[PDB]
């Protein structure tokens, strides 16, 4: 049936539907296993069934469909996809299938997809001729003020610095200032109360993972959400990702990735360093229609040195950097390594006119904030 | 014809403020009764204090809304009575105030508002001189009942309960607390 | 925990208290923790307010580390990557359910014990809890008790847990305390509350002065 | 390069440099940028108490008139040329015409006023008279925009860390009164953008318990805005 409303509805009336349909052992397992009991009972019955979810491929060949309202976890609410269906529609992870499925039988214990009504609000054969992100060269062919369209942003902050309310206000501004744009908020290992208030406060859908469930769970939810963003930007709709936080996601990948044989400072390996650049590059630019704009958050002076290590490694990746502390703002704006050389080297004395490749246009500029200072590196 | 709807809005705002006062008083007396008791329900006392604060904020908001509605009703009634008095005596007022009035018709905005302020000053001394006799001023023809029911001024309680003001942070926190209390009452 | 401490807990609590001594193996510790958390979940499912005082989360995490099978990904100090997954869940069960009841967990942690394991466990649990309290040895060296670091402690989103006026009363108290040294602040606070009789009396005494 | 790009029209501004930092040719480049980009505006290059050869080079490599005072004559010549240039600027303002002034340097003019002003008993640390302060304030505030027609604007030049003590006091009071101040050296950039005095005041109370938005008001935005040079970052100190 309509799995979206069947799953989204609270258990308070889903249980009543359960005893009305003819089930007896309910309100006893997790919220997905009771849906599996509904699955089995309706497989015993007969009626045409819809099936929706974000498709993902597994290494051995059969694919699943994650549910947005399930916080992107694997369970009994999975849609079986045959490799033939995968290859005939060249399916890749992230597609939003909302098609016709079939009841389980001997061999398959859950729903199996038989055909797709529309691939991510688009016809199946119509979308078969879409250009991938990699071969589509990145070129440009209040969210607008802070990041605009197509750019990558990150907000570095300490604990107890208003991060959650800043994200809240950004979310509401996205909601009313840009109703056409698609809002998407991703939370990593955050407290359950924060997750609940994010889900119940913003207009857009929220996918969040709490700290209780393991790091590989964060791995798979991040992969699923980035694939969903890529497959919602392919059909020319703009999406904004509200990532909180990149530091904890980096921690999770560091503690889950197999070691490559060499170790950097902080116990990190090259794989966990070049992964996060994939999220940024996928959001680097969009060419003809839609966009993928990511605003991430990073933690500073949390008491452990590896997070400052990963912050320093993430210093130059983003183009817009919202700082909430002066200690790292002065370092990022004014690196000291060049000063460490210059102090002993006396401005490097390489040319009488070498000082005209380092200016600073230092105008006081006007904004709705009101007469705010400005700065420029004229580093030729 | 918006004056009747404004009067109805003022009436229902007054009713809302009065009922707010009633449950605030009920919660207050129940909290004093529990304090008089010897029970160790400390958590009950804390949540009662929270209820008192939330109801006080709600009463302040309702009083402010009722005051705004009262001012709107007074303004619209004054405007309507002004219009149907001027549609009668506009020629006479123009004859008695002519110079600046046909100065308005072709002078620049600076001269326009200079004449405007000169005329308003002149009528200011006119009114302050006329009010010397100070006879019993009566209401209008059809708006007399509306002005009597609304009254010359709002109640003293509805104005003294609004002495305290809340910054938007307090407004947001008390709105969240009131929504939580509404959810608690619903369940 | 040591047996004498166990029996002192037995004799100095009205509610039921459960303990596993260091004599008994780590499997005992983990099964006791599982029993406690399952009983708390079952009780709070019936709209009951359950409170769990844990001493200590560091020892529970160490027991989980030394009982869980290895995964090949070991952090500094010998802490397994997936070992800490189980304690976090135990410490993440605390919540305020809107349907009815609540589950409150106050778990103490050990710091400055000369161990890398304890430091790693603290770092992994540092930003998790929404209420937190430091104590310091150097304050207790003067034998003024409780040795509470007022400035460094605090609670997040305390606004929903208190009325209005006492909130900025406590803010004024924090502004007064903050410039003072932590030992000096603690002794000042102890002296001020000594001559009062109630927190409201202390509040009025400080605001009248 | 363009003055409208850097100084705009009607608003004052400063550029501050240490010795051996490239002042003369930078002023030259600004001069011909004004000459080509905006030939309508009246060019005015001014020099105070520097080597005569550079005075000749300035007045020979530009098109506008260059009233300059070499470093031979005493400071009375400097002060009186200051009043006469400001009076002719005021006359040109009454003439309904825009002017651009390239003065070099205001630290020279300020300490010339200091060494020439009669003693009044209002001296401060370093023997700086108050009159030698607000007379330069009058001269520097006479550079206000013309709101009725046209727009006068001046570009200021100041010298820093010259091994003396008189210059930094007038530098910091210009900092107090500065509209925009281009910088070349290393340390003074951080001195201005991240005030060490304010940092020490904050650190005296450590992390001050600023309630509610008072903590969130302090914001720092780095936008890699598009520039003709190519992706020149702009850093803004957002306050409430
Ligand atoms: N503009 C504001 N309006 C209202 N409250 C504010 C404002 N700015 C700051 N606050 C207060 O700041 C306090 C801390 O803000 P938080 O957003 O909780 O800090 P944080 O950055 O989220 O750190 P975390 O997420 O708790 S580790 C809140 O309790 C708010 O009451
Ligand atoms: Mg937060």
């Amino acid at each position: 049936m309509n799995l979206t409303e069947l799953k989204n509805t609270p258990v308070s009336e889903l249980i009543t539907l359960g005893e009305n349909m003819g089930l007896e052992n309910l309100a006893r397992m997790r919220k997905q296993d009771i849906i599996f009991a509904i699955l089995k009972q309706h497989a015993k019955s007969g009626e045409d069934i819809f099936g929706d979810g974000v498709l993902e491929i597994l290494q051995d060949g059969f694919g699943f469909l994650r549910s947005a309202d399930s916080s992107y976890l694997a369970g009994p609410d999975d849609i079986y996809v045959s490799p033939s269906q995968i290859r005939r529609f060249n399916l890749r992870t992230g597609d939003t299938i909302s098609g016709k499925i079939r009841p389980p039988k001997e061999g398959e214990r859950y729903f199996a997809l038989l055909k797709v009504n529309e691939v991510n609000f688009d016809k199946p054969e119509n979308a078969r001729n879409k250009i991938l992100f990699e071969n589509l060269t990145p070129l440009h062919a209040d969210l607008a003020s802070l990041i605009g369209r197509g750019q990558r942003g990150l907000i570095v902050a300490p604990p107890k610095a208003g991060k959650t309310m800043l994200l809240q206000n950004i979310a509401q501004s996205i909601a009313y200032n840009h109703p056409d744009c698609v809002l998407m908020v991703l939370l990593i290992d955050e407290r359950p109360e924060e997750v609940t208030e994010m889900q119940r406060l913003v207009k857009g859908e929220v996918v969040a993972s709490t700290f209780d469930e393991p790091a590989s769970r964060h791995v798979q939810v991040a992969e699923m959400v980035i694939e969903k963003a890529k497959r919602l930007v392919e059909h020319k709709k703009d999406v904004i990702i509200l990532l909180d936080s990149i530091t904890r996601l980096a921690r999770a990948y560091n503690t889950v990735v197999p070691a490559s044989g060499k170790v950097l400072t902080g116990g990190v390996d090259a794989n966990a360093l070049h992964r996060p650049k994939r999220f940024f590059g996928a959001a680097r630019n969009v060419e003809e229609g839609g966009s993928l704009t990511i605003i991430a958050t990073a933690l500073i002076d949390t008491g452990s040195k590896m997070d400052e290590v990963i912050y320093e490694e993430f210093k130059g990746t983003g183009n817009m950097e919202l700082h909430l502390s002066r200690k790292i703002a002065e370092k990022r704006v004014f690196p000291a390594i060049d000063y460490n050389r210059s102090g002993t080297r006396k401005e490097e004395l390489l040319t009488t006119q070498e000082e005209l490749q380092k200016m600073w246009i230092l105008r006081k500029i006007i904004h709705p904030m009101g007469e705010i200072d400005a700065m420029e590196f004229l580093i030729n | 014809t918006a004056l009747q709807q404004a009067f109805d809005t003022c009436q229902n705002n007054k009713a809302a403020w009065l009922q707010r006062k009633n449950e605030l008083a009920a919660a207050e007396q129940e909290y004093l009764r529990l304090l008089s008791g010897e029970g160790r329900n400390v958590s009950r006392l804390d949540e009662l204090r929270n209820i008192i604060e939330v109801r006080k904020w709600q009463v302040n908001q309702a009083a402010g809304r009722y005051i705004r509605s009262h001012e709107a009703v007074q303004h619209i009634s004054i405007r309507d009575r002004l219009n149907d008095f001027m549609q009668q005596h506009g020629t006479a007022l123009a004859a008695a105030l002519a110079p600046e009035l046909m100065g308005y018709s072709e002078l620049t905005a600076i001269a326009r508002n200079c004449a405007i302020q000169r005329a308003t000053d002149a009528l200011r001394e006119a009114l302050l001189s006329w009010l010397a006799k100070g006879e019993k001023i009566n209401y209008s023809a059809q708006d007399s009942d509306i002005l009597t029911t609304i009254g010359f001024r709002p109640d003293v309680a509805s104005v003294d309960d609004s002495r305290e003001k809340f910054t938007p942070a307090q407004n947001m926190i008390f709105s969240r607390k009131s929504a939580q209390l509404a959810s608690r009452q619903s369940v | 925990e040591r047996p004498e401490e166990v029996t002192e807990m037995q004799r100095l609590v009205k509610g039921e208290v459960v303990a596993s001594t260091f004599d008994e193996p780590a499997s005992r510790h983990v099964q006791v923790a599982e029993m406690v958390i399952e009983k708390a979940k079952r009780l709070v499912e019936h709209k009951k307010d359950v409170i769990i005082l844990l001493d200590s989360i560091t020892r529970l995490a160490r027991a989980y580390n030394t009982v869980v099978p290895a995964s090949g990904k070991v952090l500094t100090g010998g802490v397994d990557a997936n070992a800490l997954h189980r304690p976090k869940r135990f410490f993440g069960a605390a919540r305020n359910v809107e349907e009815g009841g609540s589950l409150t967990i106050i778990a103490t942690a050990l710091i400055d014990t000369g161990s890398k394991m304890d430091e790693v466990i603290y770092e992994e649990f540092k930003g998790t809890g929404n209420m937190e309290l430091h104590l310091s040895r150097k304050i207790a060296e003067k034998r003024v008790f409780p040795a509470i670091d007022y400035n460094r402690s605090g609670t997040r989103k305390e606004e929903l847990l208190t009325t209005q006026e006492e909130l900025q009363k406590m803010w004024i108290l924090r502004k007064i305390i903050h410039p003072m040294g932590e030992i000096d602040a603690m002794e000042f606070l102890i002296n001020k509350l000594a001559m009062t009789k109630t927190n409201d009396d202390f509040f009025e005494m400080m605001k009248r002065s």
